[PDB]
């Protein structure tokens, strides 16, 4: 049927498409209800309002169109994950309806009381993504929950700021607090639950959700938070300097003014294409808009401020992938042996260059940290050297912060449950050598795997794909209904029904280890952690 | 007066001691109560944190002076009804709005005293354990009758009238009625 | 019997005492046979002369007396072996005849072509030890070679030295090379072969092995040497200032005149008594009397001399021990747990203090050490860090010299076997936790399981411990027989049949795990001997 | 006057192979040749060390005098007859000796020279490897006639001429006799 259900602002006209496969049971979709105004002229540049009232029925059956960006332009493919990268054109194919008015979220209603609400906060950097790339509605079919994908300005109109009063920043931000306060007030008559609001992302958008941690606007709008491949402490996670980077972009545009509200203002007179195609390039592993350090959103750096206890006990779900700088080693990843010990001191210079460039010390941290990172059992491999390179870069970006978060949000008596993730999709052009990149989890918590494959994930799935993405979907549904990714649901269709996930003490680093032969393991690569977050800071 | 609970000579405590998972966080408290004593020095109401954290709210009477004081994690913050005698045998409610560093006390009717603490104060009362009544563990015991205790949402002798599992009351302390 | 034989000074009578074992042949003893004229008077720190012709025939049945030495007295007690130490008392048996003219031998020849000789450096520092303690003649019955043993000058009467022409020093190294020197003219007669005198010795006296190769006076005097656990590199096998403790020692004892040759006149008229037994105290972890480059014996720094390729094409057998500093550890060996976490920073920093004390920088050195001695599964084991410090010791003191000379004496292509003694005797002043400490090996090497427990050695020998002694003994002779562990005598009486020893490439750093599960093994703790040897001189 | 190897035209070589288990290493080095030729610029003996080490000695007859260059690992020391010549067509016979840096050179009957360079310098010669006579892959071939070389005890001629194993022949290397 085409079920009508009422908002507190209007009625609303679904669908109800049934799934490919037997088992999921059909799924209502509304698919491009709004929650905010569309900032398009001067409420551009401003934080987002409550919206505006419609009379009769609104038809909710496409996909919204996507907020501007620039796909074929110049991003960080750094921090991009695996799949968008290479799959550039197919992503591109869901980013051509892109408009300033893109406010609008969707829902994916199935058919023990009020279904839990899961809202993913999508964005594998703060430039780039839209919300209907990612089809929940398996997950929905499966964990009888309900699915909400939303779009938020990104870039230029939604994290560009000057430290000013003229433009705070962290638009993007408060789009994505207005949609939770949207969900909070609504998804009752969707039959959803708006006690037992989940958040989860995977890249810079799980960022956001760390980042909405930190923030006393969302106090009582969701209840938990599954932050994947994503910290709010990395180096690409917030932006420390971003009048450098406005006024560069203003100068480039045509106006640079040397007062902030003229030159906000003369950007608010500006389209919303002619700015965003511009090219401003950041410096290496960081990013030129994103959230800003203000004291509205973001009172300080959430480095500071989860050290001295302030957030609100959020049940948490922290995990990364086995190795995720599959692209730092990238110009030599297709060679017949690996990096040459030349070509490996480089690449480690570059890399101290750019991350710390500390003129206090740098030929001491250089050397100790090539020693570090390399097998003296077989010094001369060649090959086994792109994987300790891959190390350096996983263990510096994503595995330390991740871990060194985890403890202080397991210091104040708050749930954290780890997991690291081994298993992948098995593309076409991924290296053999290559395991789990960043972002390669998605299709399984998607139920990519139960539905087949799409034109952004072209991997064979086999019945080893479809179980992983069964138990991994389960997992997640479980944590989303009560908090404890064991209770409500046993497995089922094996060596995932006999393994107990414990929660992350302090102390006793507990995780589990999602895999092909899972096991509830002690403590994940503590040497570099312990390298990263206690040797290299006194030095 | 609601649900009244006295203290006899000797003295008591009275616990609410939090589900080890439902451990509840908040940038505002609330509190009140009608109280009704005569003693100089004593502490009433005592909040705690759980293990390894110094934040903690104390209701203190020191001098014949009530006062609340509470430590977020920077500093203590204290605020106190200086220009008032309240152990006079007489029921005297109070009520005491937090937000961050700010606090409030306002007695009966009597003008509100407001605190604005200046600089950088933390604003989170992280992971409370139990809520202490009779303060006789810290060195103040108290010895006198309270009613109508509203903690965040909580209205501890309520629910202690209404015998909840997690409620405990060591000594002396009796119902009155 | 009692048999004579005619050396080229003479005709010494032997005796013919038979072994307890029935698997042993007779052995026939020349004890106390001189080698030297005896250095008493004007003859002291004096360069050994070739001994006096005497008439008739010299009864050799007795064993010689030892050297002047203050066993009561401050002995460097880190380097000694750990049952020197322990059986202090019972060591005292065996010297107990201190005379200034100690400068004697003894040969156990033993009844395919003529027989191989070995002799035995002793001396676990060079101010103690006799060579009566090690009755080498269960190895020479076993693998028909003619082990020699000798007393050499040590202590103050052996290594006096001040710099100049005066006192050069180095006596007790030239008293070792005239033994070598008698035993390569005089060893024909006796039965043995001149031309394959194999040189062993453990701890310092290992030292002096080590310091005869690069030594241009013994040229053609031998042709192997097997140097277990000990180096010439180490931080206490060579003294670096003679003048400070020599001057000291002449104040201490009586005279302290300004010029040199005066002062050393005035100590050559002093008793040995009266100087031997004095207390002068060297700096921790090194040694007052020693080894001094003086240009003559040891040309110049043994690590400057040996990357220069200083040597004549030895064949060598270096070894080490699993945990050989069981004495760093002894503050805290009578303890529950381990040591205290404030107890493991401030041996690590006295350590420091003590060895490098570089005014540059140590607030580096000390964090990246004290870093990377710590086992970060197990963080607050407490016993994990008394076993991290033992490990810490054995490494600096005795496994990265060890390896340094192994790989800078097989570039030059000269063979090389390493070795790790992993087995011990258990014993009864030892602790359950420790394992086979410093001189733990040398009771396998002389088959002192094969005769039984003796007063130097209390253990109780099983089964296991007497097949690895005859398994070492075994390998020891082939050593000494062909310079090749396995070549003439396969292993008899186990494991041992199928292993092959393999060389000490550079590239592929080969050895062999003695021990009851022996296997050839491919590296020996790479990542604390590449940090010793190629990250700390970075730092 | 012993076994005599005549080069022929184009040239030849003589190699002596070490045994890889019994390669010597030597601080005293002693080298007597008996030669006859009327080349200018030519290659007689050329001992080098294993691969890597650049150890080497080199025997050369250059612009009418004849002289030796060896590497023990500092410098190139090389000391040369220069107040004679030699390549007259007569037979003549030299002889060095060397030891540390020191070398002394002598032909036939001549005063001998000696070399002794300043300054610290290395002395042991590590891990001879092969011998080579005549120099073909030098880059000088040797055209004459040689006798007796003796080497540390060693006469490499007197070897080749009873088909040893480890000595090559290639080239126009002839057998007089
Ligand atoms: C959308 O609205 C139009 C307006 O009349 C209606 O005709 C149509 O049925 C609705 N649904 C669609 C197009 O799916
Ligand atoms: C995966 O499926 C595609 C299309 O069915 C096929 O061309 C390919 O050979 C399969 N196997 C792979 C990519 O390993
Ligand atoms: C606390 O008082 C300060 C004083 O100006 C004020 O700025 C702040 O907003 C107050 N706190 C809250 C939560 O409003
Ligand atoms: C030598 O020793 C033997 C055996 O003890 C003894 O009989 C003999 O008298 C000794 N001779 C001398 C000269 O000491
Ligand atoms: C050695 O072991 C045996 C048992 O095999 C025992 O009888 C004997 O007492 C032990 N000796 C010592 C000194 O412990
Ligand atoms: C070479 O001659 C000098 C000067 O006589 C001498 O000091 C040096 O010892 C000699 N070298 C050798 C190796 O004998
Ligand atoms: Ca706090
Ligand atoms: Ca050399």
């Amino acid at each position: 049927r085409f079920p009508v259900v009422n908002t507190a602002y209007g009625r609303v006209r679904g669908v109800r498409r049934e799934l490919n496969n037997e088992i999921l049971g059909p799924v209502v979709q509304f698919l491009g209800v709004p929650y905010a105004t569309p900032p398009l002229g001067a409420r551009r540049f401003q934080p987002p309002e409550a919206p505006a009232s419609w009379p009769g029925v609104r038809n909710a059956t496409t996909l919204p169109p996507a907020c501007p960006q620039n796909l074929h332009g110049a991003l960080p493919a750094i921090m991009l994950p695996v799949w968008f990268t290479d799959n550039l054109e197919a992503a591109a194919t869901y980013v051509q309806n892109q408009s300033e008015d893109c406010l609008y979220l969707n829902l994916y209603v199935p058919t023990s009381g009020k279904k839990p609400v899961m809202l993913f906060l999508h964005g594998g950097s703060y430039m780039e993504g839209t919300g209907n790339m990612f089809d929940g509605s398996v997950l929905a079919a499966y964990g009888n929950v309900i699915v909400v994908t939303l779009n938020y300005r990104l870039g230029v109109l939604g994290f560009l700021s000057t430290g000013d009063q003229a433009a705070k920043g962290n638009y993007g931000l408060l789009d994505q607090i207005q949609a939770l306060r949207w969900l909070s007030e609504n998804i009752a008559h969707f039959g959803g639950d708006p006690e037992r609001i989940t958040i989860f992302g995977s890249g810079a958008g799980a960022s956001c959700v760390n980042l909405l941690i930190l923030s006393h606007h969302s106090e009582g709008l969701f209840q938990k938070a599954i932050a994947q491949s994503g910290t709010a402490i990395s180096s690409w996670s917030v932006n420390y300097q971003p009048l450098k980077y406005t006024r560069l972009l203003a100068a480039k545009v045509g106006c640079d003014r040397e007062d902030s509200t003229e030159a906000v203002e003369c950007l608010r007179r500006k389209s919303s294409r002619e700015l965003v195609d511009q090219d401003v390039q950041p410096a290496r592993y960081h990013i030129a808009f994103g959230p800003v350090v203000d004291g509205d959103v973001v009172p300080d750096d959430p480095e500071i401020l989860m050290q001295q206890g302030e957030f609100l006990n959020y049940d948490m779900l922290i995990g990364v992938n086995q190795g995720e700088g599959l692209k730092f080693v990238e110009d030599s990843a297709e060679s017949e042996d690996g990096v040459s010990a030349s070509a490996f001191d480089f690449t480690v210079s570059n890399f101290v260059d750019n991350l710390y460039g500390y003129p206090e010390g740098k030929d001491v941290l250089r050397e100790t940290i090539k020693f570090m990172y390399t097998d003296w059992a077989d010094r001369d491999n060649g090959e086994m050297r792109r994987k300790t390179l891959l190390a350096l870069f996983t263990d510096h970006q994503w595995v330390a912060p991740a871990v060194a978060t985890a403890k202080l949000h397991a210091d104040y008596q708050s749930p954290v449950y780890f997991y690291t993730f081994y298993h992948h999709c098995q593309a076409e052009g991924r290296p053999e050598w290559a395991d789990a990149a960043h972002g390669d989890e998605l299709p399984y918590v998607f139920g990519v795997p139960m539905v087949g494959a799409t034109d952004l994930f072209p991997c064979n799935f086999s019945k080893n794909d479809v179980m992983l993405s069964a138990v991994v979907m389960t997992y997640w549904t479980n944590f989303a209904k009560t908090g404890d990714p064991n209770q409500p649901v046993p497995q089922d269709t094996n060596r995932f029904e006999e393994v107990v996930w414990s929660k992350f003490n302090s102390k006793e680093k507990q995780y589990l280890h999602i895999g092909l032969k899972p096991r509830v393991r002690d403590n994940y690569r503590a040497n570099k952690v312990a390298f990263w977050l206690e040797l290299v800071p006194h030095l | 007066a609601g649900t009244t609970y006295i203290f006899s000579k000797g003295g008591g405590q009275i616990t609410y001691k939090w589900p080890p998972n439902d451990r509840p966080s908040t940038r505002a408290d609330r509190l009140a109560i009608g109280f009704s004593t005569v003693q100089k020095e004593a502490v009433l109401v005592r909040v705690d944190s759980s293990s390894g954290l110094g934040d903690y709210l104390e209701l203190h009477i020191h001098q014949g002076k009530i006062g609340v004081k509470f430590n977020v994690g920077t500093d203590d913050i204290a605020i106190e009804e200086s220009n008032a005698i309240i152990n006079d045998g007489k029921y005297h409610v109070v009520r005491f709005t937090r937000s961050g560093g700010n606090a409030t006390l306002q007695v009966d009717s009597w003008p509100v005293i407001e605190r604005y603490p200046a600089g950088r104060q933390l604003t989170i009362f992280n992971s409370q354990a139990t809520i202490i009544i009779g303060g006789k563990e810290q060195g103040q015991p108290f010895q006198g009758q309270l009613s109508g205790l509203y903690y965040n949402g909580l209205k501890v002798l309520n629910m202690a009238a209404e015998n909840d599992a997690n409620i405990a009351i060591v000594g002396n302390v009796r119902l009155v009625g």
